[PDB]
Order: structure tokens, then C-alpha cells, then sequence
């Protein structure tokens, strides 16, 4: 797709990440697991709420067809009436139809942009006191407990707290 | 080999299918499909109000009164009317029905009438108001639109006809009259006595006048004469005047407009149901909360919004990418 | 602690919001409004040409000269028409008018008549020529529509009467004529002389009759009889021709398309005030560059296009975002 | 937003950035002070501008509704007539409501790549002669005065000419 | 100095532009153009089938048989018709024609139509049938629509004219009548020999009557009077009944509907060449897979989309950026 | 462009490679060329076909003109059918151009997202085994034959592999 992360560098989705949209497998001594990102999943839950919103208010004004009737010598305005209650039926057709098929896209791409953007987040903040693997994971040089975990996923990882140790272990 | 976090993004079993600009059969994890595209079957109650069945009766039929249509001398108020595509007991004496499909539609804006007896039979004294035909024939005898007077010769005479109704029923009124065209002369005659006759209709508004046609026609139920039916919305206050020698078929009510309002003639073949919906189709009800639908465009009621889509599903989730 | 460098955006006091698909009320730092929704209020010249007001005619009560229009009888070139809803001044002889709306219509496409005697009153010798009405009074006495000639006996006749007019103008030709239909015989009789008459117009694509009816009807404006007024288009170097044993209203003027264009009859109460515009509502005037408007969709001139929206808004700067 | 710049790691925009969309804070021995990059600014202003007209020019025609009128026994062709000048009128509100809120996101995340775009371009200029401090803003590893400063902002900063202090200032 | 790897893309010499939204006139290095310009300015059998070329006939040239139009008196099936703006051989006695551009629609889900003499010539033994005009004049002699029939006195009398026909053809049937309205009496009494004349028509659903009108109008093509045609379509095992007095234009033939489908009437000066398509325009015949034109909006067969665009190009490729 | 490679930092198009959209050039001790990315030019290729089918099979019921005519006291009902006819022609004109400007500002961007894409593929898979020159090449810290660059090429690059070899060369 296209920001590259969705079926791209993180090559698959988590069946056991069952409470959000995008999130964390983290992997230290005391073990492992999921674990949603609720911040960034709230904000796709309420973009996502507001466009179906958006698109179905849109055309709450369209056409309807009123049942008329015309005698044998009014075929010249029956055909009118009938190519215009056609054409309003068409017309609205194609809108509805197009304007589903341009939002998925772009909403498949949203998606996409989220899980970039919060991969770049963790990234610009773990700086290099991670290796990045290349597959959505980064590798940490210093022992990163359940509580350091928590303050990566919650943003307030504390990388001065950590420089020296990492530092030091990325050169021996 | 140290410690790990890794981003990612939510997978499932669904296999709800969207399609996008690039790409068609996406697989996403949610979606939501927004097109109606099912019905009960059946008509139905309109917010508790049942349409009027015509059953086998026209519009025509209905209002001028053909005898097959006696259960419909009286009706309460409806929320649409169900006409069959080719009613069998419109005009029983054939003829025609001027801006016929204009009455048609007047009927999409009513939903009650007060049938009013604006001119009583027993008030033409001067003329026969008896005659009937074998093509409206009742029980084996010749008989009459019910609405309608048909007046003849009395004493083998005709005196000028003239019947005046002042609107002082509080809202418009439908009125209808005919001229009757005979077939020859010895049926003018044996009828009206006069030859050269006229019917004159006049309103504030409307100056119609028919002078009667005497020709050779095919025979449609069993009649070679025609009666020719017209109409007028009589505004409040206002006053209708016939005068007429000879031909003139009198109405004796007008139909008062009692309630207005967004309604409609549904064209079906089918009889009503006990049910109940907010948005009727001629192929069966609609309950949804969907914004679209698919079911037929000739809807009443609070409906959805009519497409001809066979399919509308936006995505809502993401992409749902198999496990590695 | 070295030096650095960032990159970064504008953020400025904007309050202007926009929506989005994803989310409504965005803080932008510019926005253009594409949408006018204001106008001034007052019916005004267009480019410099005032309209035609009507004040209390009707466009019949003019074009017949209805003799309450008379500040009508010569009027210079208009941008539109202002016309009531419910002119007072219209057929005061009461009656009807053929094609009415078609003739409104063509009004949309005329910028200027110029009305021409092509029937002078003088030349009909064997004809009374004075006859009015009651219902037309001027100074509390009988008068008549000043454009039309009611034609009745004379030495107690009534000879066939035959006017005839070839459109040698240089344009087509708007021509009325009426038929009288009386009240009852007392009165065809004291008019006409003739009964069993008739009213022939012809030109080299229209042949229109009428036989006048005589016939009891509510009277409008103290009147139970009626006339019925007709109209044609006659073309350049085509010939009108009149015909009639009674009951004719003749036009004495045919009025002359002198100027053709764009233009329209605009529904209103109101009247002309002394401004310009280059776009006129019902509402008032619009003088704006913006590409949409939300006004009226009935506008008259060079206008925004109509939209039923209450805003529209599109961003220009980016999201306008607090600072660190 | 989708391109995780505005709003995003750039937490927020400056109140003293006053004649551009996007620009740079500097901070030196010199002192310190706002710029505008007018390279960028002036592609995303001439953009917007061309969009504007865009959507403006394409709807010049419209439809135009016009003043007819009809008599009591021609309801259904005036009924026509309003579901026809209604349908019409329905179907441009749309299209003018609706093309306005696709093009406000996409101008949104216009800027937003704009601004990605500028940062990523003086990153990959600088390359590691400096630290990436995750906020938008770069860390120099050999002093950078206001000439060196302005080679950033203009794009041609010497990378070569930098390479040898940077190297052994990042390693002591 | 070590090895390298780079990642770039395509370009090309492509010169195509295409417009986006925030940029005009953009090359890049595939394009698609959508948009079909080219036509080949003839009139064309469409899918090997003719259309009916009118040449200086109108429509009513044609079917009443007009004798300038004789080339047209028995024609195969039909794929349009060719129908000049202003033909000059329609009405060669003058008059009108009701209905007449309903009459125009029905031709346009017509394909062919099969001439039947539904009531011959010979069969009026109690009148004169070989009444002709100076206005339909062939070689120098009084002739007539080769399709009706002018009945007129025989031995100084007119019986009453009565002739029917029962639409055993199979399919629905155009019938085409008309009414002689005269210049003068003297015509009326040289012609019909009886004064106070009607035309009746009847069948199980019209009654259409006629009184003739004798007036002076502007002779066309050297005649004062008028003929007023009408039409019906005659149902399968329906019956049309003709009565007259006088005045009466009857039809000898009906156009059995042989043939019905998607058709209609290009209304062009040219002619019909030697070329074959499967869309015609009125400019020119297109031969296009593309999905849009912009050559005419009136098109017929099997025709891309029309659109008022000057171009429409899809950017297919990626820009098209000069090397380094 | 959005996603600021096409006539970004990668400055230009190669006129050289002729066989796809996107790919390579590679230099090393057996020489050097350039080769498409088949993979990523295939799936662009797809995406394309299927959005001009879309876009035309969106407008095959379109408004359709029938030749009707009207009298003389008819033209009320004449400038109803024009206004009509004209109306939907009006529409779907509108809809063609607009239709055809969006999606050619998302096919460009498309193409450009797709480069930048198969950038980040190469750059994620070679670590820093290479420099990143910034004008979308990367120079090799090991020898690199042509069976290691095709490796690279087809997303089978090994970083053990190298891994040790390239860390002392970078170092030294
Ligand atoms: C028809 O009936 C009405 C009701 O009695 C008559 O009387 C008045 O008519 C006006 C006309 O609009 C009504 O508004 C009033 O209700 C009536 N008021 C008074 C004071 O009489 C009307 O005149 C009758 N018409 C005729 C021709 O006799
Ligand atoms: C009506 O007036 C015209 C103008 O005098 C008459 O004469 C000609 O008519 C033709 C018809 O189109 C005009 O084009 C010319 O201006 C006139 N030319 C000549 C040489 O006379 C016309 O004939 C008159 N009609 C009648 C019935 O008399
Ligand atoms: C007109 O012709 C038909 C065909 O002969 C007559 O006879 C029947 O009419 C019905 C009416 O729909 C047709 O369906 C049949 O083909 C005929 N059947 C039989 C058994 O006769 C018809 O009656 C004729 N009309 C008149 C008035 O005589
Ligand atoms: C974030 O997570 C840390 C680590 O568990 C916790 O102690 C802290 O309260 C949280 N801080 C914020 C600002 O949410
Ligand atoms: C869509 O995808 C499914 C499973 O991925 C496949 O079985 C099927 O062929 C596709 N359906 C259609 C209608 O093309
Ligand atoms: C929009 O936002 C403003 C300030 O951010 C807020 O005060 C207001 O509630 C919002 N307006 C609407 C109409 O929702
Ligand atoms: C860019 O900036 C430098 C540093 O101030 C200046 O000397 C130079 O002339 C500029 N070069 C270009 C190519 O704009
Ligand atoms: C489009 O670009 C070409 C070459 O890039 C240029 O010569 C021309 O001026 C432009 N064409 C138009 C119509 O603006
Ligand atoms: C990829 O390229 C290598 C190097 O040429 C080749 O040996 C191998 O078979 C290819 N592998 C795959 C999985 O395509």
C-alpha cells in the first residue's frame, strides 16, 4: 500500500492482538505479548466514524422518482420524465458508487499511515538505543523490563536514562 | 540477542470483501455494507394507516360510482392507493375521462375526501333521472354509475337543465360531469326529445361547453355511445352552473378535499396485509436503518435512498493480511 | 551541546475552520469562503436598464390595456419583468387567455415591443366601435380594454366583419383577439343582432374558430359573461385575417418584437429602487466575485452559480496547530 | 495527520515564522532566529493556487434554474419541472459540498508531506554530521556558523568539507 | 570508494501532458487518452442497415403521399431516418397536422412498416373519388396525396359517407384522416353540395369529430383553404368508423407497424454514401473503442459517451523527468 | 510530488532503463547496468489497468441525448427537455474532467510512492552494511559481485552474511 507498512516491512497482521487496530509485541526476560496502542486507535476509530457519517449525510438530498402517469398522446413527455427519473437514478448510482470505491482506498491507506507513523514514533524515539531489524521490530541494547516497555508504548521512553548502558554495549 | 518491541496491526477471520480504486475483492478485518437489498414481500400499513385497495376498480371507477365498485362508496382516510396495472371495472357505460392522469395525480397530494350530495336527485323535477344502461346492469337490470344522474325526457320533454352548487364546505371540491354522445338518432330522441342540444359547465374560472356527437362506434360493453367525463377542483366559495338541453350526465356529490398531504398511487396486483412499515415499495416493505437501497424506485414512506448498485460496502478496518 | 538546526511550520491567531472527510471543525491558518450569501435587498437596474415594473397588471392587463395599466401603454426597453404574485389589474372584462404561460414564456426571451396600429378602430364603417363595460369603468363610466375593439351591431346590424393585416413591421408580431361569450340572449341579441355566430382567425399556419357560448355563470367582477382571448406570433410578410358574424374583440395594435435577449418575468412584491447590478434575486441584488452563491435559485443577469449549502470553505494553509 | 510531520513529530508550528508555510530554526554562537524556505513555500502556494481555480473552473457550467410557469391542469408537468430544477440543484450542492471536503484533506496532508519532505531532504543532506533529536530539529556534530547555516537551508551543504570534525567530535 | 547500488526510475522521450489537480500541462511517460474526436463526415448504413433518406419530404410528405415524394410509396425496413430541417415537400395542399410531433416520436421506435389498403378507393360508389388540387398538381394536371382520398359530390349529391375497417393485420395500425376546412361557400357548395358538414371518427377509444370551418386566409401554394389531418394508432381487432356529411379527407391505406425497435429521425441535408458503421452522428459515422466522444450529442446505435470536454487523458506512467 | 522521491532525492528518470517503471543500477568490479524491479513495475501495472477500467466502466450508464420535437406552443416544454438534456450532458462532463484530474494526482503520486517504497526495501535490507548516498544509491562497505547484487534485487540480501566484513571495513 501505499506508506509501505501494511502487507510491506511488517510483512503480516497479529490474530492475538484482538483489542485495537495496530499495537506492540514486546519480548524481554520476563516474557512476552500484545498489546494495543489505544491513542492512535481512538483517532482511526474516530476519523473512520466521521467519514461514513460524512458520505451517507452527503446524499440525504438525492433524487426520488414520483409515480406519474401520461396518456397515449403524451409519449413525448412520458420519455422525458422517464430519461430524467433515469438520469437522476444513474447519476446518484455512480456517485454512490464512486465516492465508496475513492474512500476505501483511502481509507486502507490510512490505515497504513497509522501503523507507519506510530512504527516512526517508536523509531524517533528509541534512536539507537534499538537495532532496527527491518521487519517492524527493533532490538534493544539495553535490558528493557515491563516497565520500560510501558514507557516506550506510552510515549515517554527516557533515552538519556539509557545512552551510557546501550552505548557501551553497541561497541564491545 | 537482546530485547524486542515490534509494531504492528490487527488481523482476524473476517473475509468481508471491499473493492477500491487499484485493487478489487480486498479482504478487510470490518467493513459496513450500506445498501439495503431486502423486503418483506408484502403490502402493508403506512405508520399504522392501510392503504385504499381498489381491487379490481380504476380511479374512474371509484369516483364516478361503477356499481362493481359499491364497497368504495365510503372510505376513511388512507396513506396510498393500490391500483391494479388494468382494473377491469373503470368506465362500465364506455367513453373517456378528460386529464384523466392530472386527477391521478391531484389524488398523490389527498388523503381523504367527504363525499358531499351537492345537487340531490330529487331536485330535477322537470326531467326523468332513472336511466340506466344494460353496460352498468345491476342484479340483471340496467343500472348507473351511483355518483352520477342521468337525466332524460320527461312527458316527452326536456326542458332546459339547470343545477347550481355553491362550495360552502370549507376546502376545494372534485366535481365530474358527462356529455353523452349517442350512437344514432332514434337514441337522441327516445332520450332527450331535443336535436341540436348542448351541456354547458361554468365556473368563476372554467367555461366548458359540449355540444353531443351522434355516430357509429364499435361497441365496447355491448354500447355504441360514449360518455365523455370531465372534471374541476371547485375552489371554496366558489359556484358551479350547469344548464343543458339534452345529454348532460349530472354529478349528485362533489368529493371535498378533507385531508392533504404526501401520498401516491401504487401500481400492484396484490391485496393488503396485516403488517405494518415506514416505507412501502410495490415489491414488499422496507425496515432498515441502511442508507441506501436496491429494492424498486417507486417507493412511500420514509424510505432510503434508491440505487441501482448490486453492492455498497465501505471499509472500515484494515487490510486483513495472513499470519507469518 | 551543539548547534542545531529545525525545521518547522507557520502557525499564526487564525480562528478559520474547515471540514475534512476525516474530521469537521479544522483550524486552518488561511481559508477561502467560495460561497456569497449576502445580497442588498433591492430590486435594481441591470447594467443600467430597469425592469418592467408591473406594479398592480398583470402581463394580460397590459397587453390587453387594461384601462388600470394605462402608465403601461408605451414602455421603453426592460432587463426583466417584476410582475405580483397576484396582480389585481388583469382581465377586468372577466374571462380567460389561451396559452397564457406559453406567452409569459416567450416574454423571457423579449427585451422590447413596439406597439403598432395595425387595425386603426376608424376603419371599421360598418361596426359600433364604442362598446365597454361596467367592469372596465373609467371615471364611473362603461369603458373597455384600450388595445381591443368590441364590435357590435350598428343600425340594428351586424355585417360580416373582416379585417385583414399583412406583418410588414420587420419582425414577428404578438397579435390578441378575444371571443365574447354572453351572459344569456337578451344580451347576445342588444350586441351582436346575429345569434348562431362565429370567430374566425386565420393566417397562413393558423386557422382558429370559435362559436361564442351563451350560458349562465357567476358573475366576476359584476359580469356573467366572458371573454376568451387568444394570441399569435404572426411571422414576417405573413398575413392575419379576421372573420366574424359577432361577438369579435379585435386588437386594434399588434405589438412588434423590437428587441430580443436574454431576460424574465421575476416574482415579487416589491419595487424599484434607484442601484445597479450586474446580478438580480428576488431577494436583492448580488455583487460578489466568489464562485457560488447561496441566494435564490432564481436569479436574473451574470450571477455566482446557486448551491442549497450554508458554507463552503475550502483550506488554503495548513492546520493552524498551538505552540510548544 | 498522514504524513506525520504536522501535528506529529513537529509537535508544533511557530508563532515566529512569519513570512512562509515551512521554514527552519536555527541556534548557534551567532545566536538564533526564524527563516522561511521560500523554495517550497512558493511550489505549495503556485499547487494550492492551481487548485483553487480547478475546482472553481469546473463548476462554470452548472445548472441555471429558470422562472416557468404552468396552469391548474398542467400539475404534472410543473411538478416535472420542480423535481427536474431540485434534481439538478441536489446533484451541484453535492458535488460542490463534497468536492470541497476531499480537496480540504488532501490539502491538509499536502502540507504535511510538504514539511516531511523539507526535513527528510536536510536530513539526508546531513547525513550523520549530526544527531536526529526526533523533534523536527538536528543536533550539529562541528560547529555551524551562520554561513554554514544558510548552505543548509539553501541545499547545499558540504558533507565532504564537514565529514572529519563531525567523525571525531561523535567519537570521543 | 565502494560498490554501489541505486534505485531510480523510468523515463522516456514521451512529450504526452496531462493536468492534475495541482498542476497543469505535466509530461509524463504513458498515457491513455480517453476522449474519441474523429468522425468521417458521412451518413452510413448502420450494421448493414439503411436509413429511410427523405430527400426534400417531410414526414407527412410521406405518409400522406405527397406525389413529389413518390419514390417513397413502398419502402423497405430502416435503421434512422434522414430528415432535412425545412423540407420542402410536406402539406402540398396546405393545413395541418395534429399531433403531429408525437407521430415524429412514435417513428422512433419504428423500423418498417407495411402499407395496407385498408379501405379501397372503389368501394365509395355513392361519391366522386378523383378529386385533385393545382397544389398537389402533377405534370401539369390537378392531382393528390396518393395515400387519401378526396371525396366530393357525385350527381349533385353527397349521401352520408360512412367506411369502417377491422385491424385483422396483426399488429397496431397508423391511420391518418383529414377535414377540408374551405376558402368560401362557393367551394363548399361545388365540392359537397351540402352546407352545415361534420367528419366523425370513432374506434373503441377515440370519438374525434369535425365541423369544417369556411374562411379567408392567405393563400399557400395558391390555396385559401385547409386541410386538418389527424392519426391514430389502431389497436389489433379494434374497429375505425369513418361518417361524413361532406368535408371528410379519407385515408385508402394504414401503415401496419411490421417492424419495432430503437431508431429515430437525424435531421441533416446530406446524403446517404456508400459506408458502413455501428454509430452515426449527424456530422459523421465514429469508429471508436474508446469510451467517450465529444462529436455531436445526438448520436445513434452503439456509441461511446458523449461529453462536452475538449480532452480527457489519464495519466497512465509517472513523470517524466529530464536525466541528470 | 507526496512522497517526495520522483523528481526528489532521486533527481531524475533514467533514460537507460527501458524494460519498467522502477528498478536499479548497480556498479561494481564486474562493471555495471541497469534492470527493472519486475515485482513492484507488475503490481503498479495491475493497479493501473484496474483503475482506467474503473473509471470507464463508472460512466457506461451516462446520460444518453434522444431527439424528440416540440411545436410552436410547446416551448415551455422544448426549454424543459433542453435545460434537461443539456443538464445531465452538463454533469457528466463535469464528472469525466474532475474524475480524471483526481486520479491523475493520485496516479503520479502512486508512481511515486511505489519508488519510494522500493527505496525503503533496499535501504531496510541492507542496514548499515552500506552508506546512504541521499540521492537513492547506497555504497557498499563489502565487496559486492554480481550474484550479491542480485540478491539485493530480489530481496534475498543476507546481513549476517556480511555483516562482519563491512563493520571492520566502515571502522578501520
Ligand atoms: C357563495 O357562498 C358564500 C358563503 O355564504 C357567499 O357569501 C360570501 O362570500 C364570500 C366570498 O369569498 C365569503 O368569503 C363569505 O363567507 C360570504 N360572506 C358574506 C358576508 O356573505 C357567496 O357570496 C356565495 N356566492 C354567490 C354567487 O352567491
Ligand atoms: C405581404 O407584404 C409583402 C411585402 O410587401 C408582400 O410582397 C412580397 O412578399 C414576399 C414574401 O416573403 C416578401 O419577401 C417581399 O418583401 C415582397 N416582395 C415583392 C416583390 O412583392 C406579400 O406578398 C404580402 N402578402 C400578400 C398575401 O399580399
Ligand atoms: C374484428 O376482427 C376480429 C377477428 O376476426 C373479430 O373476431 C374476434 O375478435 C376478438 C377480439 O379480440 C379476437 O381476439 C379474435 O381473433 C376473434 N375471435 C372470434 C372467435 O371471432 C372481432 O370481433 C371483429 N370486431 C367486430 C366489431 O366485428
Ligand atoms: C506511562 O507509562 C509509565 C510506565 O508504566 C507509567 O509509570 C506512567 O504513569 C505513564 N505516563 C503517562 C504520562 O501516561
Ligand atoms: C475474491 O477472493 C476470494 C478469496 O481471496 C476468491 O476465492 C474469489 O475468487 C474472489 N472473488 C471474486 C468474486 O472474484
Ligand atoms: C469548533 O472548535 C471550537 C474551538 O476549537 C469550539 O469552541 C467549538 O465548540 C467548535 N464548533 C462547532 C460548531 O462544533
Ligand atoms: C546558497 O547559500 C550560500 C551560503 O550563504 C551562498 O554563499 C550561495 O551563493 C548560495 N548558493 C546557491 C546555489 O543558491
Ligand atoms: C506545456 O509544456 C510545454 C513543454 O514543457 C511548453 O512548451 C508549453 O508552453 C506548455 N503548454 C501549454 C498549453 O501551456
Ligand atoms: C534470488 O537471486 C539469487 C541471486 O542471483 C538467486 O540465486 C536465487 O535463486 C533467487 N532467489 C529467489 C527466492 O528468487
Amino acid at each position: 500500500g501505499l506508506f509501505g507498512a501494511i502487507a510491506g516491512f511488517i510483512e503480516g497482521g497479529w490474530q492475538g492482538m484482538v483489542d485495537g487496530w495496530y499495537g506492540y509485541h514486546h519480548s524481554n526476560d520476563q516474557g512476552s505479548g500484545y498489546a494495543a496502542d489505544k491513542e492512535s486507535t481512538q483517532k482511526a476509530f474516530d476519523g473512520i466514524t466521521n467519514k461514513v457519517n460524512s458520505v451517507i449525510e452527503k446524499m440525504n438530498t438525492q433524487f426520488e422518482a414520483v409515480g406519474k402517469e401520461f396518456s397515449n398522446l403524451e409519449r413525448r413527455l412520458e420519455n422525458l420524465n422517464k430519461k430524467m427519473e433515469d438520469g437522476f437514478l444513474d447519476v446518484w448510482t455512480y456517485n454512490a458508487e464512486l465516492l465508496v470505491l475513492m474512500e476505501n482506498e483511502h481509507t486502507l491507506d490510512f490505515h497504513d499511515s497509522n501503523v507507519k507513523n506510530l512504527y516512526d514514533k517508536v523509531r524517533m524515539q528509541l534512536r539507537d538505543n534499538v537495532k532496527e531489524l527491518g521487519n517492524g521490530c527493533f532490538e534493544f541494547y539495553h535490558k528493557c523490563d515491563d516497565e520500560c516497555m510501558n514507557s516506550v508504548k506510552n510515549g515517554t521512553y527516557d533515552y538519556p536514562k539509557y545512552e551510557e548502558e546501550s552505548k557501551l554495549n553497541r561497541n564491545e | 540477542p537482546g530485547d524486542q518491541i515490534c509494531i504492528g496491526y490487527h488481523a482476524n477471520n473476517s473475509t468481508e470483501k471491499v473493492d477500491t480504486i487499484l485493487e478489487r475483492n480486498v479482504t478487510v478485518t470490518h467493513a459496513k455494507d450500506i445498501l439495503e437489498k431486502t423486503h418483506n414481500g408484502k403490502l402493508c400499513k403506512l405508520n399504522g394507516i392501510p392503504p385504499l385497495e381498489l381491487g379490481d376498480c380504476s380511479i374512474a371507477g371509484w369516483l364516478l360510482g361503477n356499481p362493481e365498485c359499491d364497497r368504495l362508496l365510503s372510505v376513511p382516510e388512507w396513506s396510498y392507493i393500490m391500483e391494479k396495472e388494468n382494473p377491469r371495472d373503470g368506465l362500465c357505460y364506455p367513453g373517456s375521462f378528460n386529464d384523466y392522469e392530472e386527477l391521478k395525480h391531484l389524488l398523490s397530494s389527498v388523503k381523504h375526501f367527504e363525499k358531499v350530495k351537492i345537487l340531490p336527485k330529487d331536485r330535477w323535477t322537470q326531467h326523468t333521472t332513472t336511466g340506466g344502461s344494460r353496460a352498468c346492469a345491476v342484479s340483471g337490470n340496467p343500472s348507473f354509475f351511483r355518483n352520477m344522474v342521468w337525466l332524460t325526457e320527461k312527458g316527452s320533454n326536456y326542458p332546459v337543465a339547470k343545477g347550481s352548487y355553491n362550495n360552502t364546505s370549507g376546502e376545494q371540491m372534485l366535481i365530474i360531469w358527462g356529455v353523452h354522445h349517442p350512437n344514432d338518432e332514434t337514441e337522441q330522441r327516445t332520450l332527450y326529445q331535443n336535436v341540436g342540444t348542448y351541456v354547458s359547465v361554468g365556473t368563476s374560472t372554467l367555461n366548458k361547453r359540449s355540444t353531443p356527437e351522434i355516430a357509429t362506434r364499435p361497441k365496447v360493453n355491448g354500447q355504441g355511445g360514449r360518455m365523455e367525463f370531465s372534471w374541476t377542483l371547485l375552489d371554496m366559495w366558489d359556484t358551479i352552473n350547469f344548464e343543458s338541453t339534452g345529454n348532460l350526465i349530472a354529478p349528485e356529490y362533489g368529493f371535498k378535499i378533507s385531508k392533504r398531504g404526501s401520498s401516491g398511487i401504487m401500481k400492484t396486483e396484490g391485496t393488503l396485509e396485516n403488517c405494518e412499515t415506514k416505507c412501502q415499495t410495490p415489491l414488499g416493505a422496507i425496515n432498515t436503518t441502511l442508507p441506501f437501497h436496491n429494492v424498486h424506485p417507486l417507493t412511500i414512506g420514509e424510505c432510503p435512498k434508491y440505487v441501482k448498485s448490486e453492492k455498497l460496502v465501505l471499509a472500515t478496518g484494515l487490510r486483513n493480511v495472513p499470519q507469518i
